[PDB]
């Protein structure tokens, strides 16, 4: 009977930045899907794997509810075969991805005047993310063939950007805040389920 | 020292009856007319009759159709009656004494009409139901603080507001009601104190909304 | 209208003020007993003199010698003379008799005493308590006071943006001092609230303007 803690997802006042992303365990309750496309406070609600008409019927073994802050033109990125800083380098999804991804214009709540760069992302990487892979480390990025050795230099980079978001940018360059639901249904009984399901 | 003190306010239906009284008491040297006066928004006065200590009575010809005095020298007091009554008569009334002065073989003079007002009592006429308020504490946040409490949607006019039961009074602000376009009114009232008051001090703001019959306390704490 | 004074009237300190109240044509002053109230705000009207004539007149006890009553047949009216006007005086002034069985009153002249000095307003600004948000509401006040002249313009901001929605603002009224004192409300859903950094309340007031902030 209990019902999923989605607004403390959805209703979180912190966001983390996007290459330090945030997920949560979501198990053992009633997911009642319909709350969140019934409200038209998302700029993007797109469901991968499963049609969003009849969500609330299904069952999964368990949900991840990754979140954090990205600008409004990398919104895109946040889907299965992307390409992009984002995808790339901060957060990959899985090319046969299920779940859903809901995103929505945070510029009143992120931005600030002059500027909030507490909301950083990862610019560089020797290699791609793997699904679902997150990379925290703030180790010095070698570009050129010099190893520089943590000292900030010709082709040797700081590898985390501040956005600089601030309330003027524009809609493009403005925060977003997006939390990407994942359907994890594995070979074992299904701990969340909707409203309308047998 | 004479002081007129009048009933409560309220509320009366489009055609109901609104009914006063007036109470006295202090000095009364000499002899007197006694009168209910009532004020609109607009701050008009219109005088609507007065009544002896016999019981006879004089009303305003545009109100007499419809206006009773009458008077109760046993308990000092006299009373308004005024039917079929609508929107016109929302209005602060005031009771109020007028000395009688020179006296000539064949009439009675007022020269000084009005010697003594009470506070004024305002009736709503409205079709509209009584609401009593939803009272909200407004946390506190030099060395002064503000606090105060928010007294929300309620209907009609007038709530009165005290803090610690009228213990505190330096500092009471008390500020007028804004009007909602719900028809609802809302105001607010806030104490000034030292912070040093805040961990010791309990500051509770009683509201008052007689035309609800509503008292409610609330603490308001840091 | 049995009796017409004018809605307003402004005099200087220590200058003297000739408030008139008119009678309607098919009526003659010059056999009218005039009664004259002073009420302040809050207050019930404070009777201050009868004139008819010279030598028929009354003057309320505790009621100072500077009001005096005089009529002027030609313009067909009761004039109530203040000399020495002070700042005390402030106040709504009435006319009133007995006519046609009943005593009717003039409108009010409200009088204004020139030369008060300005004074700065002071804002404090609240947030929705936790209990209204808990009850689905949101509501900031915005108070202001203990400001002169009482011309003020309130501003609302979401984050740093205008803000006209769901905004109630009271008309400044003197409170006890002659000083003036506003209200302003806010009305928000807890979403709009939660969503923002800051609302902010800007109170100009000559040629300064006092901004306070509150945020979640
Ligand atoms: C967040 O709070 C709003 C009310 O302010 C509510 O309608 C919404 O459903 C909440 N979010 C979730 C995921 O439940
Ligand atoms: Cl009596």
């Amino acid at each position: 009977t209990n019902l999923c803690p989605f607004g403390e997802v959805f209703n979180a006042t912190r966001f983390a930045s996007v290459y330090a992303w945030n997920r949560k365990r979501i198990s053992n309750c009633v997911a009642d899907y319909s709350v969140l496309y019934n409200s038209a406070s998302f700029s993007t609600f797109k469901c991968y794997g499963v049609s969003p008409t009849k969500l609330n019927d299904l069952c999964f073994t368990n949900v991840y509810a990754d979140s954090f802050v990205i600008r409004g033109d990398e919104v895109r990125q946040i889907a299965p075969g992307q390409t992009g800083k984002i995808a790339d380098y901060n957060y990959k999804l899985p090319d046969d991805f299920t779940g859903c991804v809901i995103a929505w214009n945070s510029n009143n709540l992120d931005s600030k005047v002059g500027g909030n760069y507490n909301y950083l992302y990862r610019l560089f990487r020797k290699s791609n993310l793997k699904p679902f892979e997150r990379d925290i480390s703030t180790e010095i990025y070698q570009a050129g063939s010099t190893p520089c050795n943590g000292v900030e230099g010709f082709n040797c980079y700081f590898p985390l950007q501040s956005y600089g978001f601030q309330p003027t940018n524009g809609v493009g360059y403005q925060p977003y805040r997006v939390v990407v639901l994942s359907f994890e249904l594995l070979h074992a009984p299904a701990t969340v389920c909707g409203p309308g399901s047998h | 020292q004479v002081q007129l003190q009048e009933s409560g306010p309220g509320l009366v239906k489009p055609s109901e009856t609104l009914s006063l009284t007036c109470s006295v008491s202090g000095d009364s040297i000499g002899t007197y007319y006694w009168s209910w006066i009532r004020q609109s928004p607009e701050k008009g006065l219109e005088w609507i009759g007065y009544i002896h200590h016999s019981g006879k009575t004089n009303y305003n010809p545009s109100l007499k159709s419809r206006v009773t005095m009458s008077v109760d020298t046993s308990k000092n007091q006299f009373s308004l009656k005024l039917t079929s009554v609508t929107a016109a008569d929302t209005a602060v009334y005031y009771c109020a004494r007028s000395p009688i002065g020179y006296c000539s073989s064949t009439k009675c003079y007022i020269d000084k009409p009005f010697d003594s007002w009470g506070q004024g009592t305002l009736v709503t006429v409205s079709s509209a139901s009584t609401k009593g308020p939803s009272v909200f504490p407004l946390a506190p946040s030099g060395g002064t603080a503000a606090l105060g409490c928010l007294v929300k949607d309620y209907f009609p006019e007038p709530v009165t507001v005290s803090w610690n039961s009228g213990a505190l009074t330096s500092g009471v602000h008390t500020f007028p009601a804004v009007l909602q376009s719900s028809g609802l009114y809302s105001l607010s009232s806030v104490v000034t104190v030292p912070s040093s008051s805040l961990g010791t001090q309990t500051y509770i703001c009683n509201v008052n909304h007689k035309p609800s019959n509503t008292k409610v306390d609330k603490r308001v704490a840091a | 209208a049995v009796l017409t004074q004018p809605s307003s009237l402004s005099a200087s300190p220590g200058a003297s003020a000739s408030l008139t109240c008119t009678l309607r044509g098919g009526i003659n002053v010059v056999n009218q007993r005039l009664y004259w109230y002073q009420q302040k705000p809050g207050s019930p009207p404070r009777f201050l003199l009868k004139y008819k004539s010279d030598s028929d007149n009354f003057l309320g006890s505790g009621v100072p010698s500077r009001f005096s009553g005089s009529k002027d047949a030609s313009a067909n009216a009761g004039i109530l003379l203040i000399s020495e006007v002070q700042s005390e005086d402030e106040a709504d002034y009435y006319c009133m008799m007995w006519h046609s069985s009943a005593y009717v009153f003039g409108g009010g002249t409200k009088l204004t005493v020139l030369g008060q000095p300005k004074a700065a307003p002071s804002v404090t600004l609240f947030p929705p308590s936790s209990e209204e948000l808990q009850a689905n509401k949101a509501t900031l006040v915005c108070l202001i006071s203990d400001f002169y002249p009482g011309a003020v313009t309130v501003a609302w901001k979401a984050d740093s943006s205008p803000v006209k929605a769901g905004v109630e603002t009271t008309t400044p009224s003197k409170q006890s001092n002659n000083k003036y004192a506003a209200s302003s409300y806010l009305s928000l859903t807890p979403e709009q609230w939660k969503s923002h950094r800051s609302y902010s309340c800007q109170v100009t007031h000559e040629g300064s303007t006092v901004e306070k902030t509150v945020a979640p």
